[PDB]
């Protein structure tokens, strides 16, 4: 609390709290549109995501 | 109503295989389309199973049972707007010009929803995409509602 931690989830959560780092976004994900979420992921680690 | 078009039990007279007069309930929604009328997969199982009918298990039917199915997904058709179907495409590719490149249809009209199989997805790509491989979608979207 005394940290900034705590705040810094706080101003985060009005925000965009969860983040998902783009691999680990593939590879949890890619199942989902599973043709075109992988060809995504996997021609550009992160265009992939998008 | 008759309008009573009588063209339709004539066309079940075409679908049906064994010349019975019945048409299993796994051909009602191709028949439908074939009709006229484009109701969504989706829509076409819950209807059936919202009426405790099984598409799991042996089938068979009547026309007085398809009549009525036919009339019921005849309501559905104001949701046939041209607008939004070019303006999908159209927010799915950059610039002022309405080309999907090859790839990008194929694979969003297999995987995406209601999964088109990939020889149907090419049967429909089939002349209106070149190959410079970039589908004009104004033309495609024009011929895919031609039929």
């Amino acid at each position: 609390r005394c940290n900034g931690v705590l705040e810094g989830i706080r101003i985060c959560r009005k925000g965009f709290p969860s983040r998902v780092l783009y691999a680990d976004f593939k590879q949890r994900y890619r199942v989902l549109n599973a043709s075109a979420i992988p060809e995504g992921q996997f021609m550009d680690s992160k265009k992939a995501s998008e | 109503s008759k309008a009573a078009a009588d063209d339709f039990k004539e066309a079940f007279l075409l679908f049906d295989r064994t010349g019975d007069a019945k048409i299993t309930a796994s051909q009602v929604g191709d028949i439908a389309r074939a009709l006229g009328q484009n109701p969504t997969n989706a829509e076409i199982n819950k209807i059936l199973g919202n009426p405790s009918k099984e598409e799991m298990n042996a089938a068979a039917i009547t026309f007085e049972e398809f009549l009525p199915m036919l009339q019921a997904a005849a309501n559905n058709k104001d949701q046939g707007t041209f607008e939004d179907f070019v303006e999908g495409l159209r927010v799915f590719d950059k610039e002022g010009n309405g080309t999907v490149m090859g790839a990008e249809l194929r694979h969003v009209l297999a995987t995406l929803g209601e999964k088109m199989t990939e020889e149907e997805v090419e049967e429909l790509m089939k002349g209106q995409e070149d190959s410079n491989g970039c589908i004009n979608y104004e033309a495609f979207v024009k011929h895919i509602m031609s039929v």
